[PDB]
Order: C-alpha cells, then structure tokens, then sequence
RNA sequence: AGGUUCGUGGUAGGAGAGCGUUCUAAGGGCGGUGAAGUCAGACCGGAAGGACUGGUGGAGCGCUUAGAAGUGAGAAUGCCG
RNA sequence: GAAAGUUAUAAAUGAAGCGGUCUGGAAAGGCCCGCCAAAGACGGUAACAGCCCGGUAGUUGAAAUGGCUUUCCCUCCAGAGUGGAUCCUGAGUACGACGGAACACGUGAAAUUCCGUCGGAAUCCGGGAGGACCAUCUCCCAAGGCUAAAUACUCCCUAGUGACCGAUAGUGAACCAGUACCGUGAGGGAAAGGUGAAAAGCACCCCGGAAGGGGAGUGAAACAGUUCCUGAAACCGUGUGCCUACAAGUAGUUAGAGCCCGUUAAUGGGUGAUAGCGUGCCUUUUGUAGAAUGAACCGGCGAGUUACGAUUUGUUGCAAGGUUAAGCGGAAAAAGCGGAGCCGUAGCGAAAGCGAGUCUGAAUAGGGCGCAUAAGUAACAGGUCGUAGACCCGAAACCAGGUGAUC
C-alpha cells in the first residue's frame, strides 16, 4: 500500500520554496502576565525545523 | 528454483580431515575437532617460524663461547676484539668454523686479541 | 543495397531510408530492451507452503518447562523435517517496460547492425503456388543462407508461412510483427520490398 | 545473444548478511548487541522520541482551507515572444501550442521577462506590470 | 604503463573486489574407445578454491558471455536418521 | 411441436533408409551416402530415431443421445391529436421527540439512511433535495414491484503451459494413507520409490536339520541373486612398515638422529628416541583455560525475503519539458492506438488576494520566506525506511465453537 501522511504535523508544518519545513512557536496561549513584551512580540512570529528534527520527521510528512 | 546442498560440504570437511593426519585418535578421524586441530597447528608454526631464528642463535653462541674459552678468552671479549678489528664474521659461520676448522678459529682468535 | 530475385539472379538496386537503416547502433539500448523483452516472457508459477499453510500443527508438543528437551512451539516449524519453508517462492510477475522513444531507438540500431555487417538481404518477391518445403529449402540454397534466418513479408506472399514451417532455423513474420528479440535471435534478416516499404513507414 | 554486457555502473551485485565472518556481516548481521533494535520486526514509529514529548505536540496548528479557492496557470513574458507580432494571443492558442495544458482556474499573465513584440493578447487576468510591459511594445489587452 | 613518498594489529561497524552452488538464453564442446557421483595421490592459485592421473560406476555433463535465486552451517538443552 | 445446420461423446486414412561400414551385449551413436516434409509434436523400442512402432500435419467419419443457432409453426397484441369544469396520482406513511446504529464522518454547527417507542402532515393554489436553518432560484416526484451484460469464485471435465519440486523435497499421503498407531471421545497422525533390455530368478554336485556357503550355469555385469542402481561418514574388524613397560602428557609445533620407502620429481614420502615452546571451540562479558553457557559422534534439513509506497546514489532516453493508466489490438507476443491523469516550469500569505515578489506593519522602514543565482522527468540497479508475521525459534495467558461424570 502506499504510505500515509501524519495528519496531526500537516495541520502544523509548511513546505517553503527550497524544499524545508516552516513551523509556528510553542508558548503562545494562556499564561501572558508571566513573560514580558519582548518575549510575546518575538514569539509570535514563524521558525523553521531544525535539522536534527528534520532527520527524525522527514519521511513522515512526505508529501 | 530449488539449489540442494550437496557435494560441497563434503569436499570441504574432507579437505579439512586430511589436513589433520597422524593425529592422535578422533583427531585425525573427525570434523569438529580436527578443524581445530588444524588452526592450532597453523597458529603454532607461525609462532615458531619467529622462535626458530632465535634458537638458533643461542646455539652458535654457546658453541663460540666453548671453543674461545679454550684460547685464554670469553665470548664477550673475543666478539669485541673482532668488531674492533674490523671482522664481520657472523655467528652462524664462526660457529661452523669452530666444530669444522678450527686452526681458523684460532687465527681468528689471534686476530682479536691482537685488536684488544 | 542489391535487389535479387526468388531464383537468386540480379534485380537491380533499392535504396534504403537512411533515417532506419543508418543511424550509429546503441548497444547499451538495445541490451537493455532485449533483458526487458526477454524478463516478460516468463511465467513466474512457484509457490511453497509456510509454517501456517502447511497441514496440521497448532497443538503444542510438549510443556514448556520440565521435560528437558528445548522449547518447541508447533511440529510445522521452519527446523522440523516437514515443517513450513520460511520465504521461499512465491507468484509473481517479471515484466517491465522501459519508454517508447527507448524501444523505438532499439528496434532501429539492431535493423542498423544488422545493415552494417552485410547480413540483410532485399528480396523481390516471395510466392509459391502450392505448400511444398522441397522447393522452399531449394530457394534458400540458391541465396547462399545455409544458416538461421528471418523472413520478413508482406500481403499477396502465398504459401511462405507453411512452407518453412517444417525448416527449423527458419521463421517467417508477417513485417508488423518485427522485434528486437525475434531479430536478435537469427543470424541473417531477409526482406521483401513490400515488407521493406511498410518497416520504413511505421517508423 | 552469447555476448551480452549492459552498460556498466548500471547494475550492482546485492549484498547478504549472515554468511560467515569473513565477509563483515556474518554472526549479528550488521545489528550490533542486544537491544530493541537488534529484534525481529524491531524498532521504533517514525517520530517516536522515547517518551518525551514528540516535536509536533509541542507547538500549534494554524489555519484553516478554503472551499472556493481558486489558483490560475501562469504565463510569463519571455515565452509569449515565440509568436509572430500583429496575431491575437487566445487561451486556446496558448493551449494547442504546447505553453498550457491545464487550465486551472483561468490564465494569468505576469511580468517576468521582456517582449519585443506587438501582441493583442487576450486571458482572463494580468498583473499590472505584465499589462504595462505589453502596451509598451504597442500591444492591447484584453480581459476575458 | 613506469616512478617517488608515506603506509599495511584490530572487536562493534562502514566501503570495495571476488570464489563456489542450482536453473535459463545464445555460442562453442565432451561423452559406452566410458558422463555425473564416489575413493586415493608427493599438483596449481594470494584466499574462497581449481586441475591432472588411476580404481569403482554405468548415462549424461562441462566451458564462455549474460540473466535469475529455496545461495555456502560447527554450535539454536535445534528436527529426523 | 417440426425441419436444416453445427458441435460434443467411439473412430478411419495418412510421406520418406531392413543404406554401407566401426565400436559394442545391443546402434537410435561415429564416418560415408540417400530421401520425405502442410508431417523435424510427444512417447516407446537392448545406447541419443523426421524415414522401426504408436503416432504427427492434412483430409475424412456417427446408428444413438445431448447442447447451440436459424426457419417454420404456435401464442399474444390498439396509438396518435386537441382541450382544461370535475376527478386520481401509494397514511398511522413522510416527518418530529427520546434511545441506538449505518454513513470515511467518535454528537459534533451534523445534513443523508435504518431500527425500537411515543406523537403525527399536505395532497398540484401539492410535496422533496441542494451537509444546521430561512428567503430566492435550480433540479426532481417518496412512502408498490420486475429486469440481461460488463463483476466474484473452482469440487469438477477437456486441451495445454512453467529460468515450479524431485523421495528429509513436492500434497499428510509417488508405495492398498486419513491407513498403521495413540485417545472414552471430539481429535491427533506416521514410516515406506529403483534387479535386469529380457526372469534368461542359479538344472546338477558338495558341507549342513535348516539357514548359509563353495563350485557349476545364465547374463554385458552375480562384488546386478527377489531392502536387488550408486554406495560417503560415524561405527566394528583382520593383516602388517615404524615407535612404545623410569614415565607427569589441551596431545601439537619447531629442532632432530635411527629405521623403512620411492612421487603429479622436488631444497621427496611414513614413523619418530631425545630437546625447546605451548591452559580446546563457541556464546556472553570490565575481565573466561575457566570450577559461567552449549555441543556424545557422523550425515541430511535449518534464519534479512516478496509486494506495494518513500528517499538517496549509479546508468540510460528525451529535455522546459518528461511520461501514459485502465482499455483496444494481438500469439499468456511485438508494434500501433489511448493525454484522462501525474511531476516540473513561481512564490508569498491563515485567508480574501497579490505576483519576481509577498507577508507583517501607519511605514517609500526594518525583518521572515522566495527571485536574481532556471533542470526536470520516465525506466532499471544498489543502500536504507514505512505497511504487511517482515531475520529465525520460544511463553505464561486471552477469546470463540465443540467433546467428556466408563476415573
Ligand atoms: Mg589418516
Ligand atoms: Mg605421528
Ligand atoms: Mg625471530
Ligand atoms: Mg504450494
Ligand atoms: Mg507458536
Ligand atoms: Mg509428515
Ligand atoms: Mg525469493
Ligand atoms: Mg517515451
Ligand atoms: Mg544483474
Ligand atoms: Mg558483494
Ligand atoms: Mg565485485
Ligand atoms: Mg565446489
Ligand atoms: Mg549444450
Ligand atoms: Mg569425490
Ligand atoms: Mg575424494
Ligand atoms: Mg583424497
Ligand atoms: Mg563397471
Ligand atoms: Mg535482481
Ligand atoms: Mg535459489
Ligand atoms: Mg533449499
Ligand atoms: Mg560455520
Ligand atoms: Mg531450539
Ligand atoms: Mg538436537
Ligand atoms: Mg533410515
Ligand atoms: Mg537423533
Ligand atoms: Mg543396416
Ligand atoms: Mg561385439
Ligand atoms: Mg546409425
Ligand atoms: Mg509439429
Ligand atoms: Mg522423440
Ligand atoms: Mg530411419
Ligand atoms: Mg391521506
Ligand atoms: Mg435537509
Ligand atoms: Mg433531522
Ligand atoms: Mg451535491
Ligand atoms: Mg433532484
Ligand atoms: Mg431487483
Ligand atoms: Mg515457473
Ligand atoms: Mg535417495
Ligand atoms: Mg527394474
Ligand atoms: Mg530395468
Ligand atoms: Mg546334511
Ligand atoms: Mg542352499
Ligand atoms: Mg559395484
Ligand atoms: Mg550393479
Ligand atoms: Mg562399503
Ligand atoms: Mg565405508
Ligand atoms: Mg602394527
Ligand atoms: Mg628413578
Ligand atoms: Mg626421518
Ligand atoms: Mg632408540
Ligand atoms: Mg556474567
Ligand atoms: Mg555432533
Ligand atoms: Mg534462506
Ligand atoms: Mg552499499
Ligand atoms: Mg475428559
């Protein structure tokens, strides 16, 4: 049979141009009187897959 | 299709089983303990392919040292005179000199001790 | 090329497409078409029975602990003597097939090849009136063929097919049917000028 | 047929395991020593981390897809200068030609390239830079 | 193809080159003036291995280039004799 | 219910060498000559046969019974148009509440279908659906029934095929096999092929009660003599060249006399008084001669495979392009046809969207991802991964249907 895609990462990572995996960042719900401005305004931005997590995904999401 | 082992087993352990003859009982008769019979063996004249040389030259030394001590030296002052004198005999033909011809080893003794 | 005729006199000249018949041969093209060709025709009909297939087992011979033989599961096991085979065989297909413009450019380096080493002979015509493989071999005696050889013909050919069927390096196609395994498998292509003009025009 | 040699590099011998020492892959086989991966049928899933908290659980899904979404195949500049000037460039021109052969949701000229030719070229949209570039050269478009 | 220099202990493990077994295709062969198998020899190759000669045997089997695998056992308190 | 045709179930005919010679027990083999072929398939025959036999290609044949196809017979038959008073168009039904189930859809914003229980319509100025629902539009007419082909499978019969097995293999079973044997029963479940071309299967004599031998005879062979082709190793014996009864031995190896031989002829073979050195193999371990594990010995069998996907490397074809799937065609071929689809040629954004840029942002700012800075695709081969038992052997247990109170 032909393999399946995870679907829990396809609602969560996205394929950029040269072929690598863009990611959201993971402290952004509930607790915001806890960290300062700085931390929630770099927070909110994207991040992209680190290469150590690319080796152990990469088959997983490959299409 | 369907490959049956036949008739390379045998040629090989009967190789081995040759390989292994005049030994002692079930050693020359049977697989599994002539195969080791055979690596010792193997392993053994490696090692004394290195011990033979050796042996050797303790022989011709103990055999120079009793034919110098008859002329008034030893062997350590005999192959210092000789080395000071220029000779490059080795032991192996000054110790057949002494068994065979020994009015040369003689000579050469005179020679030593000439250079001492 | 030498036109000749059936008795094996002279018949003037033809000229052969240059396109087919004259290219620069690719060997490497036309071994992997004939492995290709040659890989689908087998069959592939062998099977063996596993440790589950093969008849009874299921009952465990003896306890697990107590006895002091070792520990045995089923008597169909892959170590007893009938017991099941652990991969062996199995059905399954060897045909594959590589692309079109692949097969194309083989078919036309061995027809090339077989232009280049004065193996292909054009031939006028080819008819009998009656089936007779007397005067059929007759025929290949007088070209000087004496060995494997394909016969290529087309429509109004009479009686080709069932004189050289007794004759057993001889093959006879009917020039659709030209393949690179079939041409590679005889020493010597003969050709009539019909068949000649239809091979141009396929390709 | 008694001389056959495929191009060479193209074909490689298979390896096996368990054979002997004396090829490197004789008693374990390339496994190692006792362990989870040394089993048959062993090992782990695919983004299994060994009880820690895999990666894709620690960080959020986004978005959401859209029912009526539409994307259009695209033509650039420099392969529209194939075409004689003074002709009327249509999508079913675009199509018989060989630059198109899915029509997604429409075509869509930008403005990639350069064209030194006058083209009356019809689609159903341009970037503004693409119907810029074309009425320099003394062209017209038209949106079908 | 020839030089110069530096190297050549090794477990887990990575890389390379090969030996041998059964079958298929083509070429080319052997064989009742004796095939395969089996027995014995003081022969050849760097290894896996390969010949030659004689006995037994009494009908089939190598070689070359390719291709495909039920592909090589000394151990499993392994299974059967 | 008839007739014609065809087919199935027995069969008939059917070309060409007793060719010469060699070896041999025997010629189908070797050498030298011929011939047939719409027939050089297969098998047999004293060794390997197109021309010896049964046959093969081709051409014929059916009293009787079955099937199929046509024709006759037989049987049965209203279908167009124009109108719009009145009438009809499937009721405890459709639906709804509650509890469940099926839908890829786990109650969810949950359409659609079914079951149990309660309630319960309209009827042409009517009813249903378009994924809650309302309005508009579009499509349709439930609550009655029947329907061939394309699809699934093989206990069988006929004709064949295989880079399938070859007697521990292939079916459990090539042999009087679901037998012998085990069990109260349900049930479990073997071992075991080969004289010779032909029985020509050893008249007769001798020892012995016989069995069994030694001759004689048959045969190519009896060292083929009714478990009979070949006939390995373990294991058991008889004979003999060299050594051995003052010696402490993982049994060899290196040095080495003496005695005895004579080879694939070469700085050769067997045995060895005496001298030096020397704690098996495997597994598992920081570390094993280990007083840790496994193996009595010999033989046979016994463990990384296949299918379909992913990725990377190599090779080949084409190249801003590359490639067909199912299917048609055919010989279980090879072409040709088939462009539906798939990957690439543009990205950015959650999205509307914009586009060599885009998103964020009030921003002609800065920053993220992209372009400048362009090669892909189809097929095969090697490595690794995923779904499958997934390198092989091994639990204690769990569930479902049966069999047992002859203890
Ligand atoms: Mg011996
Ligand atoms: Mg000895
Ligand atoms: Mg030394
Ligand atoms: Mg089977
Ligand atoms: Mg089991
Ligand atoms: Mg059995
Ligand atoms: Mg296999
Ligand atoms: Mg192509
Ligand atoms: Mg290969
Ligand atoms: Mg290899
Ligand atoms: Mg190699
Ligand atoms: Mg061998
Ligand atoms: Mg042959
Ligand atoms: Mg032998
Ligand atoms: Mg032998
Ligand atoms: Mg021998
Ligand atoms: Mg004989
Ligand atoms: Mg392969
Ligand atoms: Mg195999
Ligand atoms: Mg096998
Ligand atoms: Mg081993
Ligand atoms: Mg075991
Ligand atoms: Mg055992
Ligand atoms: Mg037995
Ligand atoms: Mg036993
Ligand atoms: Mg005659
Ligand atoms: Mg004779
Ligand atoms: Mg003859
Ligand atoms: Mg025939
Ligand atoms: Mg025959
Ligand atoms: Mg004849
Ligand atoms: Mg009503
Ligand atoms: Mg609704
Ligand atoms: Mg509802
Ligand atoms: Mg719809
Ligand atoms: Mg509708
Ligand atoms: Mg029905
Ligand atoms: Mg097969
Ligand atoms: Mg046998
Ligand atoms: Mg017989
Ligand atoms: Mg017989
Ligand atoms: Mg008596
Ligand atoms: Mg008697
Ligand atoms: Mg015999
Ligand atoms: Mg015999
Ligand atoms: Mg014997
Ligand atoms: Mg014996
Ligand atoms: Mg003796
Ligand atoms: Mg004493
Ligand atoms: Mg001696
Ligand atoms: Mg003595
Ligand atoms: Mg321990
Ligand atoms: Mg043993
Ligand atoms: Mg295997
Ligand atoms: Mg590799
Ligand atoms: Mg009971």
């Amino acid at each position: 049979p032909k393999m399946k895609t995870h679907r829990g990462s396809a609602k969560r990572f996205k394929r950029t141009g040269s072929g690598k995996l863009k990611r959201r960042h993971g402290f952004t719900s509930h607790m915001f009187a806890n960290k300062s401005q700085k931390q929630k305004r770099k927070l909110r931005k994207s991040a992209m897959v680190s290469a150590g997590d690319f080796k152990r995904i990469r088959q997983m999401v490959a299409k | 299709p369907r490959v049956k082992g036949g008739t390379v087993t045998r040629k090989r352990r009967k190789k081995i089983v040759k390989l292994a003859k005049g030994y002692y009982g079930s050693k020359h008769l049977l697989f599994k303990v002539a195969n080791q019979a055979v690596m010792k063996s193997y392993q053994y004249a490696y090692r004394d392919r290195r011990q033979k040389k050796r042996d050797f030259r303790r022989l011709w030394i103990a055999r120079i040292n009793a034919a110098a001590r008859m002329q008034d030296l030893s062997y350590s002052k005999l192959m210092h005179g000789l080395k000071l004198a220029g000779i490059d005999i080795n032991r192996k033909m000054l110790a057949d000199l002494a068994v065979n011809d020994i009015a040369s080893f003689n000579t050469l003794a005179d020679s030593a001790k000439k250079a001492l | 090329l030498s036109l000749l005729k059936q008795d094996g006199t002279n018949a003037g000249e033809i000229t052969l497409n240059d396109t087919v018949f004259g290219i620069e041969p690719n060997e490497k093209v036309v071994v992997d078409v004939i492995l290709s060709q040659r890989a689908s025709l087998r069959q592939g009909t062998h099977k063996v029975k596993n440790r589950s297939e093969v008849r009874g087992g299921g009952r465990k011979p003896w306890r697990q602990k107590g006895t002091g033989r070792a520990r045995q599961g089923s008597i169909r096991s892959p170590q007893w003597r009938g017991g099941g085979v652990v991969f062996g065989p199995t059905p399954r297909s060897y045909a594959y097939k590589l692309p079109k413009k692949v097969r194309r450019l083989a078919i036309k380096s061995i027809l090339s090849s077989k232009v280049n080493e004065e193996k292909l002979v054009v031939l006028e015509g080819l008819t009998f009136d009656a089936p007779k493989t007397k005067e059929f071999a007759a025929f290949l005696k007088n070209i000087s063929v004496d060995t494997k050889a394909l016969i290529v013909v087309a429509g109004e050919s009479e009686n080709v097919e069932l004189s050289a069927r007794n004759l057993q390096g001889i093959t006879v196609i009917p020039a659709e049917s030209i393949s690179v395994l079939e041409v590679a498998k005889h020493d010597k292509l003969i050709i009539t000028k019909a068949a000649v003009e239809k091979v141009e025009e396929v390709l | 047929l008694h001389e056959l040699k495929p191009s060479e590099g193209s074909r490689k011998e298979r390896n096996r395991v368990g054979r002997g020492t004396g090829s490197g892959n004789g008693k374990t086989s390339g496994r190692g020593h006792k362990g989870q991966k040394a089993r048959s049928g062993g090992g782990v899933r695919l983004g299994f981390e060994g009880g820690q908290l895999p990666l894709f659980r620690r960080i959020p899904k986004r978005g959401f897809t859209n029912i009526n979404r539409k994307e259009f195949a695209i033509v650039n500049l420099d392969v529209l200068n194939r075409f004689e000037d003074g002709t009327e460039v249509t999508p079913e021109l675009l199509i018989e030609t060989g630059i198109i052969r899915n029509e997604k949701s429409g075509i869509k000229i930008l403005s990639d390239g350069n064209i030194e030719k006058k083209l009356t070229v019809k689609a159903n949209k341009f970037s503004a830079a693409a119907k810029e570039a074309i009425e320099a050269a003394g062209g017209k478009t038209e949106v079908i």
